């Protein structure tokens, strides 16, 4: 259910910083 | 608007699941980076990951399909 976005914030914050 | 920065910080991240470097992620990488965080995927559940990001359908994520999706989360 896990998406390689999600999974992506969860091992490097600063780019899901940027997404949101 | 996908600034330099937000490339390098995009590609350093594909750079942790691209375990070998050869510019390919694949689904043993996405095993490996999952079971590190305490997940215990399926075969077939990471090639469900990939085949949602995997413009080209090769089976594999490169790194202008990661920053596609990365671009797209974006807007
Ligand atoms: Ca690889
Ligand atoms: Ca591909």
């Amino acid at each position: 259910n896990l998406s390689l976005f999600d999974l992506t914030t969860l091992i490097h914050p600063r780019s899901a910083a940027i997404a949101s | 608007q996908l600034t330099e920065e937000q490339i390098a910080e995009f590609k350093e991240a594909f750079s942790l699941f691209d375990k070998d470097g050869d510019g390919t992620i694949t689904t043993k990488e996405l095993g490996t980076v999952m079971r590190s965080l305490g997940q215990n995927p399926t075969e077939a559940e990471l090639q469900d990951m990939i085949n949602e990001v995997d413009a080209d359908g090769n089976g594999t994520i490169d790194f202008p399909e990661f920053l596609t999706m990365m671009a797209r989360k974006m807007k």
